[PDB]
């Protein structure tokens, strides 16, 4: 019971599989082990570099709202983040995906427009002249 | 490092653990593909905007206007639109399952009648303490739309003999039932309605004049779960030992204020009762005699409620405290015939118990509020 | 004391916020809290001790009428009446009573 | 994309001729589809439905018209093939299955379902085709050795019959409430319970001309059982009462009249063995012993 998992650039990772169990390589590993293994052989991941698949397993090893662990554990630049987010998706892991798309709503949330803008580096494409507009549709609070 | 990158299905998803004012104020108004996202199916199909007062009176043309799919109307504690508002609404109610307007009295028969003509499909129809909801709308109501599937009709005292048996001959697909103080309901409006659906678990009656001649026949049917008969007009008893001993599948039982019933039912129900979860016995005028047996030949039980209960044996208490495994529910509350010893020694012996009584529950209350 | 508990939860009920059970009379809410009015009125203890939901809403019937309504639930906080002779009868139980109310 | 559509077909043609590669391609062919995705799907599952549908018909000349016996081998052969093929190829299709077909579907919009159910509905018109009517004969005149033979191959209609069974509407209604037996009735059933009914009313005539009425009841409760057993190794567990109520009313109910001068003539001369039998008989019907009682 050893995946051999390998990272984008080029790194074997090996597991035991419970670990590394997720509904794209659980779902796998059960339509294709009816016939015999092939040697063990490296499932490569061309969307998982080798330095947030280091984090993931990270995870899934502790597992195997927003707690402690997980609060700490998010504490990683936003370059860090925003790609845990995508390695989540890709490998479908259900549990990283809602603890983590809660921190960037933690960072969201009660902030008013301007320091959320600043936050996220979000250029304001939005003109004045139909803010007046927008700002009367969401009149009811 | 670009937020935007991310998949729509991402942002949705963040997008989602924000409330509808968070995304109506803040969020959209930081960028056009924000505000784009921001404005969808996904959002407008769960609408919840119970208590908003005096700020939808005509705004129910815009919520539903291009949105197809509303299914989770939720206009609780209104107080701002009138019948035009709502029958507009009403007029389109694509798919609408769970209609909801508890204490909406400015609200008659006409929403009724709008809603219940406009939707073949429904789920639940739980209207609460509006007034002046005459049965003539509740017939039309059974008669358009068969497929509703639950009702609650509590504190409107105008369902008095037409509207059961009007939603009881066409309908069936019903599961949940409750009643309140709901007078001039006759008891020939259920006892034909016994036969055709016996999937019912939840059944509440409280403070309505049903005779127990209906309840008596109620051995047909054996799927019965939740039972909800306080202050009934003198049930059966060996109906009660029949559905106890026969229907393994029974939850709940509360039968409280009841005083013509005696104390051979408690007695009893400790003979056999092994999947009994709770017990709500307030005011009861028991004999302090039941204890023993409840503690010596029950051994499954997790919820005790004592109410105004004149005498007690603290003996009794503090045994059937250590006795079982569990059960630490005491919720005492005005138990004069009480000593100093249990409220003093019993906090600090087990500190997995949370206790009710005055003394404690005034620090640990503004403590609790203090912190959230 | 106590008192100083009692006192407290009043003045913290005296501001429409902390409050837990909603009363309701033909429109009228009065916002309490979920122990006390459990241990005043035995009517209230039946509707509440059933449920462990976030917000309640009981309604009275008829039968009990406002005007004694309020002073009941002040000589349930503090003990402390107020009475004219005219609203007199619709209270004369001196067990509180007025509700059901068979003991 | 073509130039995702052609590395994407090239291994789903090979997904379904089941050569078992590694799990170095069938992650690689995962993120084909992930990388279309997330860059909707449309018209991928447009190229998908088109695939499953020219790789059936292109299969399907093959195999047809050679009836007895060897549609069977065909049918259940192909179908075994086809379903697990399936299973891997939704495997593999899961990102469009969980985000544009779900965000799609999500009212009961018919026309889009899961890559699994589409599968199933391209091979239920593989069934609703010539190679639903001589696969159900052969059933039939398989069946038909209620007589005599032992290399029957029962593996050969059970299987056929869990077909009938997968192909129960699929065509997100609301959800999956329970069993599906509606194309296993239509297409196998009416047919199965009319063809056992003459069978067995010819045998019962030819027999009670044969032979007298003291052993046609053996014969008729030895038939019985073999009826019931027969529901057992060909399984499908709602068919004993209909074929059950079937053969009581062509065994008995139709022999009666016969009966009741059996019954007095056994009373006469006492052969307290028959008159269990006739009883048992007798009993399996509903309200049947009633000359019997008052001749007794």
């Amino acid at each position: 019971p050893s995946i051999k998992l390998q990272s984008s650039d080029g790194e074997i990772f090996e597991v035991d599989v419970e670990i590394a169990k997720q509904s794209t390589i659980k779902t796998m590993l059960e339509d294709l082990g009816m016939d015999d293994e092939g040697d063990d052989d490296p499932v490569p991941l061309p969307n998982v570099n080798a330095a947030i698949l280091k984090k993931v397993i990270q995870w899934c090893t502790h597992h195997k709202d927003i707690p402690v662990w997980d609060q700490e554990f998010l504490k990683v630049d936003q370059g860090t983040l925003f790609e845990l987010i995508l390695a989540a998706n890709y490998l479908d892991i259900k549990g990283l995906l809602d603890v983590t798309c809660k921190t960037v709503a933690n960072m969201i949330k009660g902030k008013t427009p301007e320091e959320i803008r600043k936050t996220f580096n979000i250029k304001n494409d939005f003109t004045e002249e139909e803010e007046a507009q927008v700002r009367k549709e969401n009149q009811w609070c | 490092p670009d937020i935007n990158q991310l998949p729509p299905s991402i942002l949705l998803k963040i997008f989602s653990n924000l409330s509808l004012d968070e995304r109506c104020l803040s969020a959209s108004l930081v960028c056009k593909y924000w505000r784009d996202l921001c404005l969808d199916f996904q959002f407008w199909k769960q609408l919840d905007l119970s208590s908003r007062q005096q700020v939808t009176d005509e705004l129910l043309e815009k919520i539903a206007s291009r949105s197809q799919n509303i299914i989770e109307i939720n206009i609780s504690d209104c107080r701002s639109m009138s019948d035009n508002g709502v029958c507009v609404l009403a007029f389109k109610c694509p798919g609408l399952l769970r209609y909801t307007a508890y204490r909406c009295k400015q609200l008659s028969d006409t929403s009724i009648i709008a809603v219940a003509s406009h939707c073949p499909l429904l789920q639940k129809v739980h209207v609460g303490n509006q007034d002046k909801l005459t049965d003539e709308g509740l017939k039309q109501l059974g008669s358009k739309c068969r497929e509703l599937k639950d009702i609650h009709f509590g504190q409107c005292y105008k369902i008095s003999d037409e509207g059961m048996i009007v939603i009881a001959k066409g309908c069936l697909k019903l599961q949940r039932i409750y009643m309140q103080e709901n007078k001039l309901v006759t008891d020939q409006s259920v006892k034909a309605f016994a036969e055709h659906c016996p999937e019912l678990q939840y059944v509440g009656f409280m403070g309505c004049s049903v005779t127990s001649k209906g309840v008596i026949h109620l051995t047909k049917l054996r799927n019965l779960s939740s039972l909800d008969l306080r202050h009934i007009t003198e049930l059966d008893n060996e109906t009660v030992m029949e559905i106890v001993k026969r229907c393994k599948n029974l939850s709940s039982l509360n039968l409280c204020l009841n005083w013509i019933i005696n104390d051979r039912c408690v007695e009893v129900i400790a003979k056999e009762g092994q999947n009994l979860k709770e017990l709500y016995l307030v005011s009861c005028k028991i004999t302090d005699y039941a204890l023993i047996a409840i503690g010596r030949y029950s051994m499954t039980i997790e919820t005790v409620d004592v109410g105004w209960c004149k005498e007690i044996t603290d003996q009794g208490a503090t045994l059937i405290a250590q006795s079982s495994k569990s059960l630490r529910y005491l919720g005492l509350m005005r138990c004069d015939k009480v000593n100093e010893v249990t409220v003093e020694q019993l906090v600090q012996q087990y500190p997995h118990i949370t206790f009710s009584t005055v003394l404690q529950d005034c620090k640990r209350t503004l403590e609790r509020a203090y912190q959230m | 004391h106590s008192t100083n508990v009692l006192l407290s939860l009043n003045d913290q009920r005296k501001k429409d916020v902390l409050c837990d059970v909603t009363i309701f009379v033909e429109g009228q809410r009065f916002r309490a809290h979920r122990s006390v009015l459990a241990a005043c009125s035995s009517y209230f203890h039946s509707r509440i001790v059933g449920q462990a939901d976030g917000e309640l809403n009981i309604t009275l019937p008829e039968e009990v009428t406002v005007k004694g309504f309020e002073p009941l639930i002040q000589f349930a906080y503090t003990a402390k009446l107020i009475l004219s002779k005219e609203n007199v009868d619709e209270v004369c139980k001196c067990v509180e009573f007025l509700s059901v109310h068979n003991i | 994309l073509d130039q995702i559509w052609d590395d994407l077909r090239a291994g789903i043609q090979q997904v379904y001729t089941r050569q078992s590669m590694a799990k170095s391609r069938y992650m690689e062919l995962y993120t084909h589809v992930y990388n279309y995705c997330t860059s909707v799907g449309l018209e991928l599952y447009k190229r998908l439905k088109e695939f499953l549908k020219n790789y059936l018909t292109n299969l399907l000349k093959d195999g047809e018209d050679l009836m007895d016996e060897s549609v069977l081998k065909f049918y259940t052969q192909q179908w075994e093939d086809y379903r697990f093929s399936s299973k891997v190829l939704n495997g593999i299709c899961a990102y469009l299955n969980r985000h544009w077909v779900r965000r799609e579907c999500d009212e009961g919009r018919k026309g889009i379902y899961e890559i699994y159910s589409l599968a199933l509905v391209t091979w239920r018109d593989c069934l609703f085709r010539p190679l639903n009517k001589q696969v159900t004969n052969a059933v039939l005149k398989l069946i038909e050795k209620e007589r005599n033979g032992e290399t029957i191959n029962t593996r050969l209609i059970s299987g056929v019959v869990q077909s009938y069974v997968e192909l129960g509407l699929n065509e997100d209604d609301a959800f999956a409430k329970g069993p599906t037996l509606t194309v296993y009735k239509e297409s196998f059933e009416s047919q199965f319970l009319a063809d056992t009914e003459r069978f067995y009313t010819r045998e019962s005539t030819e027999f009670l001309q044969q032979n007298p009425v003291t052993e046609y009841m053996k014969k008729a409760e030895a038939r019985l059982l073999e009826e019931q057993r027969r529901v057992q190794v060909y399984l499908h567990e709602s068919t004993q009462d209909e074929l059950a109520r079937k053969c009581e009313q062509v065994l008995i109910e139709k022999h009666l009249e016969i009966f009741h001068t059996e019954f007095q003539n056994l009373l006469d001369a006492d052969k307290n063995e028959d008159l269990g039998r006739m009883y048992n008989l007798v009993s399996r019907i509903q309200d049947g012993l009633g000359e019997l009682k008052k001749l007794l």
